[PDB]
């Protein structure tokens, strides 16, 4: 049924603007208000405004005024937000929310925020954008080295091998790279049934390297 | 509830506002017999009674006062002097989630149509054809209340529609179901166009000594002619005479 | 701004929990639109609560609110393994700045899951990332509860903070948690020493595994 | 006092010689009316309303309760206690020419439908007739019996085949059949489901079964 | 199918023959007089098809 | 189109009561008759009752009073019938069956027994359930032995061989377990082209094994 | 209870073959609503004559229906190949006791097809047979018609009718018909004899397979 798309994860440089699209569907586009808020990685959630697909109104919060714009094409049902002079304490995860009915009913609630979005990523710093490298772990393992972005697809035998692989969260260098492991979990077995490779895809910076597990 | 068993809810002593419902987008119909939509936070009533029911889309043009059909000979019949509105709305979401019966049953046959407002429950067994059964069901002898095939999404037209009816009576005891208006102050001894409650006239009010019993609250003179009120807020017996006019 | 919520709310299985959310007379003492929302660790916010006690479909009747005076509160009685998520609560602001205003979370962490030990797994540097001139160690933390650990290398004999990284554990499929380190040493110092140890503490459950170089 | 509720009640009212109340239930209305005069005399006396009681219920049939002053509080007994006479009476369409006088109270009323001077009275629309002739009503037979007389037929015309035919013809050069001299049912046609119209110009659907016709195409 | 098709479901009063109405003006229908722009029991009453 | 659906094969015990449900599809279920017949094996055909599915409004035969009782579940579209004080002469098959229309109608006419179900094989007796044994039979077949309920599952290299392969009716022994014959047929063949395994699948005593024929 | 119908009718190709079902004034005599079905073997029944002589879809303008007094008659000409199939009569009673009634059946047997020799196959004791201290002869029967066949088993060369099943044989795909017989033996029996025979006898025609434990 209801289901709202975001953009790709935004990765951008102080300074800049960036502009946020949610394109939704499975329901009359310009029946509900479409909400925007941010939410702090690990802090509270934030409201940024909300639009009226029928015209264009746009209201603000009071600490986001001037660097905020909201607009939206009809035509293919997506909303945009447009934010203005980017800073690095703005890194954070913004949603586009469904608000009540734009028109007055008496069958209907006013069930705010009722359905959410997967969310945009949006990273800005100074740090450059680096090609990552992926290298294997014998068993007595796969991790990735030098990427900015944090998004990254990590599977084994292109994606052929998904029992016993666990991922394990991301740590950030001081450097402005992170770095992940992705382990296989094989053990009491001779390790030569099968040949392992695990598989990275880091979409932001297109690439797709296999590396052999022996 | 079912087509016919249609509940009936009275409505009285309140403050009734009708431009909710009238602004209300889901009603896909709101028609208004004897009476203007618009017309409607202006007036006084008595009693008003709310009918609440579900009926099949093709089925909500009997809900008239002079229409035939099923509906309006076995199930619910509006008399011809009909003076209320009817609001109904599609409701494929919560009547028709999975085969739709949900209880919804309406009566085929009857032996005769019905009277206004008048319901009619039964199961004992109708008899169509030549062979008096004098039994139950068998050939020829069928079971009258015959249940809705609710498809999720059999097509517009065979969907659930939920009905609402909304009778207003008139020219009883003081009206009890009123609009949301703001009383003005009391003017006398001056042609002024007064307001109570519903009646409405042009004169000049005075005080009277006509001693109305404790239960009267109007007055008729001669030729039945309203010449005498009572004030709904101070219980005031009040003279309404013509303005001054000649030729 | 913001409603002043509690920080911090513990609760044991088989007890009832509210959780408070305090507002000012223009937001919470005329407009009864406030909301209780469930954000499950790295998924989306989901609708709870729409308006005071209401609830929307999909929700147990075990959930219930309230509003009195200038606060809401949201009660939660048998807590179950699911309720282990951040809990949110937002209202609608008038009085000619319309606007919508969100509270300071609260944390919720259910007890009744057994605890159990971390596993400890160090895997050493691949001949590929030894041929890279660098040494990096990982030492993999999972199967434990709560989620809670401190991980630290103490060397041959001697705690190291030198190239240490260490990240917050983050839920599992399971239900439990499982945290990631790493340390980077140079070629010379990793064949400096006869072996290297890591050190995790669980609620007082220490986990040592030894691996050396030979 | 012995009594109980079965929890199905739907109303509740509590508030605050000669005795005469009228009941009376019409459109959902159960109205009371009474009268307390101190003294079957022959007065005329009005009975003010008393209690509207805006819900009502179906009445059929009425009983009446009597008490006791100092006695035994018994439920099982029937003739026990002390060793109160009242009258019923039953309500008729009917006719009156009430008399206002100028306080509003009804003085006098007239039963129109009682005596040829009584329906004088009504007519003239006074309590005094002076002397002449008036003319007041009018007098008619009334019919004793019913009788109808049909031809004898008493075969079923075939609207079976015009309805079950396996090949309609198309909107233009529309088929035309001619139907006499038979016994025609149309209670069958309307009580079949499938019609979904079945509109009527000119006649009543129900009031078919009625009339006769010479042709029917 | 918007392709900017709206029609308006609020409006003080009924329109005269062959009157015309185009507002952007905000129409409250509630209790509360918002007296601005939007807001609850306040809308914008062009809405599309 | 129209398809009704039975439940499954019924074993039971002497002195015992059974349930059989019928499902309709693809047609209005409140619009006709539902019919429920039975047909002892061998024998001519006799009529159990009907049921009207508006009320509930239930008929039945001079020789099943007492025993029999006739509801349904409308809400899933299902008819059930009930039999109480089961006896072993009615072990037999039960059709249910749909009739004319509850509704009078000038262009619909009164076929009855228009449409049938696949039936229910109800099976009562003193003998107790028994796990199939099934051997294979070297070409110069595959038989299954001790099982006491009739259907059965037979199928060659799981279900792959359906070529040359019959299936011979079971045969009743006197102790109350049946016996049946599952032979492929490939002569004037060296028998080595592939390797020959039958399949027994009894799904009433839930076993599934396969054997080898050399 | 029922109607007397004819309990065997034969029919040669060609010719024109009717049945009787005989009833009762309330039952047939004033209750045109009589139905003829047509029952395969090992298949439900499918509906031919909903009423006298009209039919449904998918039926063939040969078949037609008749009633005259309180008997009915169904009229079958140029007989085929798959009418060899059982044949019912039901009717609707009244007068104060609404039900239906069946017909006591009719067993049709089309000519034309030819005859042909049975086909019988021995099967001897598999290897996991005997190590079940238990042997089992099969004796398989196809491809013959008509399906009346009688299987005998003359061991050496005396007749044993110990441990004999004999099933009526059962329509094939192909028109034909298949008897399964199984004998049943104790090692010591199956040892102490130098071989065995199994005999089958179809309208004359005796067709022996001897096989041998050596
Ligand atoms: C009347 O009361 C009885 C129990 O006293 C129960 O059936 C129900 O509460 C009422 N019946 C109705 C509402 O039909
Ligand atoms: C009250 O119920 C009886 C029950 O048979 C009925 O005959 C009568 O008409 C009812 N009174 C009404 C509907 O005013
Ligand atoms: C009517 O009112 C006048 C006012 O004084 C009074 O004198 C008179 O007695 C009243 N009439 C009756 C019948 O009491």
């Amino acid at each position: 049924q209801v289901q709202l798309v975001q953009s790709g994860a935004e990765v951008k440089k102080p300074g800049a603007s960036v502009k946020v699209s949610c394109k939704a569907s499975g329901y009359t586009f310009t029946g509900y208000y479409m909400h925007w808020v941010r939410q702090a990685p690990g802090q509270g959630l934030e409201w940024m405004g909300w639009i009226n697909p029928n015209s264009g109104g746009t209201n603000y919060a009071q600490k986001f005024q001037g660097w905020v714009t909201m607009t939206r094409d009809t035509s293919i049902s997506t909303a945009y937000m447009e934010l203005s002079r980017l800073r690095s304490d703005d890194t954070a995860v913004y949603y586009c929310a469904r608000g009540w009915a734009t028109y007055y009913d008496i069958l209907t609630g006013y069930s705010l925020f009722d359905y959410w979005g997967q969310g945009t990523l949006v990273t800005v710093s100074s740090a450059s954008t680096k090609g990552p490298s992926v290298f294997p772990l014998a068993p007595s393992g796969c991790l990735v080295k030098d990427y900015f972005p944090e998004p990254v697809t990590v599977s084994w035998n292109s994606g052929a091998l998904t029992s016993g692989v666990h991922t394990f969260p991301a740590v950030l260098q001081s450097s402005g790279l992170y770095s992940l492991s992705s382990v296989v979990t094989v053990p009491s077995s001779s390790l030569g049934t099968q040949t392992y490779i695990c598989n990275v895809n880091h979409k932001p910076s297109n690439t797709k390297v296999d590396k052999r597990v022996e | 509830a079912s087509v016919y068993a249609w509940n009936r809810k009275r409505i009285s002593n309140c403050v009734a506002d009708y431009s909710v419902l009238y602004n209300s987008a889901s009603f896909s119909t709101f028609k208004c017999y004897g009476v203007s939509p618009t017309k409607l936070n202006d007036l006084c009533f008595t009693n008003v009674y709310a009918d609440s029911f579900v009926i099949r889309g093709d089925e909500v043009r009997q809900i008239a006062p002079g229409q035939t059909g099923k509906i309006a000979d076995y199930n619910y019949k509006l008399p011809d002097d009909f003076t209320g509105c009817v609001i109904a709305w599609n409701s494929n979401n919560l009547d028709s989630k999975v085969g739709g019966n949900y209880n919804y049953l309406y009566r085929l046959f009857r032996k005769s149509n019905l009277k206004p407002f008048e319901r009619d429950i039964s199961t004992e067994i109708y008899q169509a054809g030549s062979t008096p059964c004098n039994g139950v069901e068998g050939f020829n002898c069928y079971f009258p209340l015959q249940s809705y095939g609710f498809q999720p999404t059999n097509g517009v037209g065979y969907q659930p529609y939920r009905v609402v009816v909304l009778s207003f009576e008139l020219l009883h005891a003081p009206a009890t179901v009123c609009g949301p208006k703001k009383s003005t102050n009391l003017v006398k001894n001056k042609c002024v166009n007064f307001n109570f409650n519903g009646l409405t006239g042009t004169g000049v009010l005075t005080e009277s000594n006509k001693k109305f019993l404790p239960f009267q609250q109007f007055g008729r003179d001669i030729a039945d002619t309203t010449d005498a009120v009572r004030d709904p807020q101070t219980l005031e017996i009040l003279d309404i005479t013509p303005c001054s006019f000649g030729g | 701004s913001a409603l002043t919520q509690p920080a911090s709310v513990s609760g044991s299985p088989g007890q009832s929990i509210t959780i408070s959310c305090t507002g000012t007379s223009s937001d919470v003492g005329s407009y009864n639109l406030v909301s209780w929302y469930q954000q499950h660790p790295g998924k989306a916010p989901k609708l709870m609560i729409y308006e005071v006690s209401k609830r929307p479909s999909g929700v147990s009747n075990r959930f219930s609110g309230s509003k009195s005076g200038n606060t809401a509160s949201l009660t939660i009685s048998g807590l179950q393994a699911e309720d282990e998520a951040d809990y949110y609560c937002c209202s609608y602001a008038g009085s000619s700045t319309p606007h919508v205003v969100f509270g300071g979370g609260t944390k919720l962490t259910v007890l009744g899951q057994p605890k159990a030990a971390p596993s400890v797994t160090l895997f050493p540097p691949s001949s590929e990332e030894l041929q890279a001139n660098k040494a990096t160690l990982v030492c993999l933390i999972s199967d434990f509860y709560p989620g809670a650990v401190t991980v630290a290398w103490k060397a041959d004999s001697s705690p190291v903070k030198a190239g240490v990284e260490t990240t917050t554990p983050s839920k599992q499929s399971n239900n439990k948690y499982a945290a990631s380190s790493y340390l980077s040493l140079t070629p010379e110092q990793w064949k400096s020493h006869r072996s290297y140890s890591c050190q995790v503490t669980h609620e007082g459950s220490t986990v040592e595994k030894t691996v050396a170089p030979t | 006092r012995v009594y109980s509720s079965a929890n199905n009640c739907t109303f509740e009212y509590v508030s605050q010689n000669l005795r005469e109340f009228v009941f009376k239930n019409i459109d959902g209305y159960f109205k009371i009316y009474s009268k307390h005069t101190p003294i079957l005399p022959q007065g005329f006396s009005a009975l003010e309303p008393l209690v509207d009681l805006p819900i009502g219920i179906n009445i059929t049939r009425f009983q009446t309760l009597l008490a006791l002053h100092r006695s035994y509080l018994t439920p099982g007994d029937s003739s026990s206690g002390w060793t109160a006479a009242y009258y019923v009476g039953y309500l008729q369409p009917r006719t009156f020419l009430l008399k206002y006088n100028e306080n509003g109270t009804i003085t006098d009323a007239v039963d129109c439908a009682l005596d040829p001077l009584s329906e004088t009275k009504c007519t003239l629309k006074s309590f005094t007739v002076e002397k002449g002739i008036y003319q007041t009503s009018n007098f008619r037979v009334q019919p004793t019996e019913s009788i109808v007389r049909f031809p004898n037929i008493t075969n079923l015309c075939p609207f079976g085949e015009v309805f079950n035919a396996t090949r309609f013809a198309s909107v233009y050069a529309w088929n035309r059949k001619r139907i006499s001299n038979c016994v025609a049912d149309y209670s069958v046609l309307y009580n079949s489901a499938s019609f979904s119209t079945f509109k009527c110009y000119g006649v009543s659907p129900t009031k078919l079964n009625d009339l006769c016709f010479t042709n029917v195409y």
